[PDB]
């Protein structure tokens, strides 16, 4: 496959052209906010850049060597973690506050509209102050996107009798060819050896942390689908349902 | 499925 | 500080040297198991396994250097992906199987025994499988426990920079395990990426064990000890 | 705090 020949410019190149847009949301400034009008523009907001999701994951160097089945398994489990590594990404130049999108621009203060959001809301705001710490750059965090979508479902591929791991060679050849652009990248960047394996660590160590918030957003939201606070649309219904 | 659908259309 | 002054083989020694014991169930193997059984096993395993756990994290170089709040901070993060790993390094070599104790060592089926706990068994199992497809070593692992202990909590706090300088100790150390197994640059990058990216399924399993375990405490299917309810009301 | 005891001893 050609994901294994890309050099890592290219790989780069593929990544960064792939990237979805930032969108807007529907907030009408001169309106209030409550737990469900706010509830109600953050899954709007979700629903649309989802579908914007499905199709930068077609454009990530081989994703679509994949099966549909497994394609469908990578995006059902990370989903969450993509949504909010893209959020924190472009939180980075706003401290104390979430751009969820450029007309919706929230201080953890306005999370505390949503009952249970201020402790999700903390959590990303300590990853966009460690993304600032780090100076994370663009390319880096194209290639760390990758890695969530093609790790995260990898470990959870068990076969339908017996339920062993199945092995997925492929996905961790393409996971290796990221690490390598990741290396290539630093080394560009002027950074010494040492430098290059201590940064790659603490970038992946990120991914941990994503992990964990995903985790929590995903019963805060099905909470509030739950207690019938906002109507999710059928797509983001069926996201929640693969995982509560 | 819409996730299906979406990513075969 | 200390930490910072170990050399890589100093700190592995220093690891395995923190090396928690193997403890053993009360399980009596005469008689079947019930959902309430089993669980009691569990729970009272990881009550004992707990105590030992912080015996071990204040060898964890570094550790001590932490106030006694930022301690307990890294503790209550952590300590169900430390046991989950501990647990899942045990398995390794028992291909189907968690060997929670030498003398419970309990196939996937046996999971269904309790509601809901063989969807965890199936993540540890992978987990286990996938290690054993690593090839893990015994000194890659203890590394990896302590990057957990360290780096779970770290994010939500000169304590993070003195962590954060630890951490880098560890990864330092990590990379010196691989050159030294003859690993060329390129293969070491890629191992590395390769445990680390595992430490992102530990965390999703603790997070629904944790789940899981609340709700058999909800649900009084079993007593949890004072410690054991403290650690998981940590989460909630 | 059960923790903080048992990291005090
Ligand atoms: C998808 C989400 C909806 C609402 C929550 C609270 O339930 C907070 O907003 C979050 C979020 C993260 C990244 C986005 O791009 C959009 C919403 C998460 C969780
Ligand atoms: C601490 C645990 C208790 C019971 C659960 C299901 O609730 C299954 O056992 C798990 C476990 C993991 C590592 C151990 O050393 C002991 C038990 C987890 C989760």
């Amino acid at each position: 496959s050609l994901a294994l020949s890309l050099t890592a410019d290219q790989m780069v190149s593929a990544l960064l052209d792939a990237e979805p847009p930032i969108l807007y949301s529907e907030y009408d400034p001169t309106r209030p906010f409550s737990e469900a009008s706010m509830m109600g523009l953050l899954t709007n907001l979700a629903d649309r850049e989802l579908v914007h999701m499905i199709n930068w994951a077609k454009r990530v160097p081989g994703f679509v060597d994949l099966t549909l089945h497994d394609q469908v398994h990578l995006l059902e489990c990370a989903w969450l973690e993509i949504l909010m590594i893209g959020l924190v990404w472009r939180s980075m130049e706003h401290p104390g506050k979430l751009l969820f999108a450029p007309n919706l621009l929230l201080d953890r203060n306005q999370g505390k509209c949503v009952e249970g959001m201020v402790e999700i809301f903390d959590m990303l705001l300590a990853t966009s102050s460690r993304f600032r710490m780090m100076n994370l750059q663009g390319e880096e965090f194209v290639c760390l996107k990758s890695i969530i979508l093609l790790n995260s479902g990898v470990y959870t591929f068990l076969s339908s009798t017996l339920k062993s791991l199945e092995e997925k060679d492929h996905i961790h050849r393409v996971l290796d060819k990221i690490t390598d652009t990741l290396i290539h990248l630093m080394a560009k960047a002027g950074l010494t050896l040492q430098q290059q394996h201590q940064r790659l660590a603490q970038l992946l160590l990120i991914l941990s942390h994503i992990r964990h918030m995903s985790n929590k957003g995903m019963e805060h939201l099905y909470s509030m689908k739950c207690k019938n606070v906002v109507p999710l649309s059928d797509l983001l219904l069926e996201m929640l349902d693969a995982h509560l | 499925k819409i996730l299906h659908r979406l990513l075969q259309d």
